[PDB]
Order: C-alpha cells, then sequence, then structure tokens
C-alpha cells in the first residue's frame, strides 16, 4: 500500500518560450570522394567532399 | 588602431560573440560607470 517506489513525471510547454538549444551530431562518421547527399540543416550536403 | 587624440575614424567589422536567445522588451539602456 505504501512501500518506497517514487516517480517522477514530465511535462513540455504550449511554447510559452521557443526552444533553447537545438539537437547535436547525432551521427556517423566522415566521408570523402564519393558524392553523398548529407545534411546538416542548414547545408543541405550534396555532391563530393 | 594606434591613436593619440580626436581621431573617431577606424573601419571593420563585428561578429556575434553571444546570442541570448530570450526576445525580451528591449528599449532601454542605462549605462553606468
Ligand atoms: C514583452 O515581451 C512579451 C513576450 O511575449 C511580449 O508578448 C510583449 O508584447 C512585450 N511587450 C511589449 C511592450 O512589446
Amino acid at each position: 500500500g505504501y512501500q518506497p517506489y517514487r516517480v517522477v513525471v514530465l511535462s513540455f510547454e504550449l511554447l510559452h518560450a521557443p526552444a533553447t538549444v537545438c539537437g547535436p551530431k547525432k551521427s556517423t562518421n566522415l566521408v570523402k570522394n564519393k558524392c553523398v547527399n548529407f545534411n546538416f540543416n542548414g547545408l543541405t550536403g550534396t555532391g563530393v567532399l | 588602431i594606434n591613436l593619440v587624440r580626436d581621431l573617431p575614424q577606424g573601419f571593420s567589422a563585428l561578429e556575434p560573440l553571444v546570442d541570448l536567445p530570450i526576445g525580451i522588451n528591449i528599449t532601454r539602456f542605462q549605462t553606468l560607470l
């Protein structure tokens, strides 16, 4: 009935203040000399390096 | 700019050192010593 089982429940906003900092390089490693369509979220990288 | 007196001259540019994404009510800039 009362054994310690603690919970932390969460909530996100309905945008009371926009986002702060956005996603990191959830990425694989580098590539070379073979055209690869890749994405930097602002630099859609498509062509050889 | 190596100067001595009364030469408000010099031509250059600026980089954003900080962008605090606050977006707050801003028209007052009391600059104090
Ligand atoms: C101050 O900032 C808030 C942030 O949402 C904005 O809604 C409000 O209009 C601003 N006040 C003025 C006087 O611009």
